[PDB]
DNA sequence: CACAGTGGTAGTACTCCACTGTCTGGCTGTACAAAAACCCTGCAG
DNA sequence: CACAGTGCTACAGACTGGAACAAAAACCCTGCAG
């Protein structure tokens, strides 16, 4: 006459083939005259509010915050910070995202490849920009990354040896993707000016601290080459202030100002090489 | 070898030079040639004690070159008073 | 004619109860037919296969917290071996727990008189 | 008149475990309107 | 034959779908039995 059957939250998932059918068949049926392939609402506007029908509230908590708004679990960004800005090692934080996981989870943490693909936002070679005028004798492309600073040694053996390796981002991109990277503090500081917006968007001036040093005692790898000295050259900067002028008169006016620029938070490395701060030669190349 | 100088030696660059194929590279700079088939001769009987010693536990892991350890150091010492002295 | 239509994402609810009205009876009178009439057990499920059909990993995960559980605290043991093992300074600890615990916490970590 | 840390403490401060009633806010069936934003068609240049 | 990693790569593994097979679970049943 048939058969008793247990509780369904017990079954595994695949145990289910047999209780939706009727239901994919009216979602499916359902989505053709009022959306045409939208998935997600139809589902999530019945169950919310279905619970909240018998409700304690508990839930409501839970589920409003489910989606869009924020995380659930933790904005990928949020844990790109947590990594990045309390030293965490890659492999040490995967390690310990492992773990969470497995133990109580309802895994917290987001997964490496996905803070990688949160990550190419932050870097230069991202945002869009244009210069008025045109610079002089510089490339019009904006994607470009890190860069071999090396910038096109020929290596030929018969020539000044290519031996230093460098990385640098082109100095323009870097600083774009730097200072967008301050359209938060720079819009809050307009804001706080109280200052008009559609006008008076062109008049800013900016000022940046570039420094360079030099870092002695820095052994080197084995490696496949190039030989290259022990003593690396570090070469950054930091953006000090952003202020505005138009209409005129009125000084110029400052908007944002870096508060602690001693600080190792701000300071923008850009070119890395190895080099002896004595040998011109490699320094100028 | 891919190797660089060091002042004092680390152990890792002695994984590196110990090997045969290392001692290849150096084998190309004696111009003489049984001295050359010599040290070489001497790295490999080097390479077959090594992991007697190196090795957790040789009795079961690496048991022929424990065995002949004696005999092979013996061959060696002998390569050593011999041509080395 | 009418009004240009809904978005979605919108508005409040009872624009949204006959929006979907006859679906949520279609669902009443399915789990009366074979599972008596417990919705939350049914409107629960129904979402997974919808979500699992093609998708994340992560569905798995924000569904799977529902109310069972949970987590609730790490144990402070487990938290403990997380932080002496990844090498995390007190105060560098500290940091990301305060962090995690703000944004969503829903803290997990536990703090560090606990450890 | 760097700066971003470095762990233990004692400080303070806040926010929790039982006993209870009482409260507002919120949901469920259809009925009842008034706004909401098109597009109609209608009447006019 | 020290060992915990060192990031980004490689693509191994984790997923759907109907179309249909089969086995097994645990009921009901009828069969042949004291």
């Amino acid at each position: 006459g048939g058969r008793p059957r247990q509780h369904l939250l017990s079954l595994t998932r695949r145990a289910q083939k047999h209780r939706l059918r009727d239901l994919k068949n009216q979602v499916k049926t359902f989505a053709e005259k009022e959306e045409g392939g939208d998935v997600k609402s139809v589902c999530l506007t019945l169950f919310l509010l279905a619970l909240r029908a018998g409700n304690e509230h508990k839930q409501a908590d839970e589920l409003e915050a489910m989606m869009q708004g924020r995380g659930f679990g933790l904005h990928p960004a949020v844990c790109l910070a947590i990594r990045v800005n309390t030293f965490l090692s890659c492999s040490q934080y995967h390690k310990m995202y492992r773990t969470v996981k497995a133990t109580s989870g309802r895994q917290i943490f987001q997964p490496l490849h996905t803070l990688r693909n949160a990550e190419k936002e932050l870097l230069p070679g991202f945002h869009q920009f244009e210069w008025q005028p045109a610079l002089k004798n510089v490339s019009t492309s904006w994607d470009v990354g890190i860069i071999d600073g090396l910038s096109g040694w020929t290596v030929s053996v018969d020539d000044v040896p290519a031996d230093t390796i460098s990385r640098r981002f082109r100095y323009d991109v870097a600083l774009v993707s730097a200072l967008k990277d301050l359209e938060e503090d720079i819009m809050e500081g307009l804001r706080e000016r109280a200052l008009d917006d559609s006008m008076c968007t062109s008049g800013f001036t900016v000022v940046v601290k570039e420094s360079c040093d030099g870092m002695g005692d820095v052994s080197e790898k084995h490696g496949s080459g190039p030989a290259v000295p022990e003593k690396a050259v570090r070469f950054s900067f930091t953006i000090m202030s952003i202020s505005i002028r138009l209409e005129g008169e009125d000084d110029g006016i400052t908007i944002f100002q870096e508060q602690k620029p001693n600080s190792e938070l701000s300071c923008r490395p850009l070119c890395l090489m190895f080099v002896d701060e004595s040998d011109h030669e490699t320094l100028t190349a | 070898m891919k190797l660089k100088p060091v002042m004092r030696m680390n152990g890792n660059y002695a994984r590196r030079l110990m090997t045969r194929e290392a001692v290849e590279a150096v084998c190309e700079l004696v111009p003489s040639e049984e001295r050359r088939e010599a040290l070489l001769k001497l790295m490999d009987l080097y390479l077959q004690m090594k992991p007697v010693w190196r090795s957790t536990c040789p009795s079961r892991d690496c048991p022929d070159q424990l065995c002949q350890y004696s005999y092979n150091s013996q061959q060696f010492a002998d390569l050593l008073s011999s041509m080395f002295k």
